[PDB]
């Protein structure tokens, strides 16, 4: 009326919870790059010579 | 000292007569021997001074 030791197992199970991957986009940065600094338009002299 | 490294001790108050006047009628406030350039390589000092120029000139202030 006891436990006894039964058949050994013919394989294992092991369960885990994974969720998949997207599409590859890469979108780098909100605004991207180093923008250059640049020309004022048009911007004048703001000097003359004397004469 | 410049924002580059370059100090240096003052050795003379040079009299304002006796400083070179440009063709606009201006005359520096520091003299600033061309020999530290070639050995130190700092040229940040002369693209500051042009954009410091530029931005006097045109009342902007570049990054």
């Amino acid at each position: 009326g006891g436990l006894t030791c039964a058949s050994a197992p013919q394989g294992t199970l092991r369960i885990l919870e994974g969720p998949q991957q997207s599409l590859s986009g890469s979108p780098l940065q909100p605004i991207p790059a180093s923008p250059p600094p640049q020309i004022p338009p048009g911007l004048r002299p703001r000097f003359c010579a004397f004469g | 000292a410049s924002r580059h490294g370059q100090k240096g001790i003052l050795s003379r108050l040079w009299p304002a007569e006796d400083m070179p006047f440009t063709e606009s009628g201006m005359v520096p406030d520091i003299l600033f021997n061309p020999h530290g350039f070639p050995s130190r390589m700092t040229i940040g000092m002369l693209i500051e001074s042009m954009a410091g120029k530029s931005a006097a000139l045109h009342g902007l202030c570049h990054d």
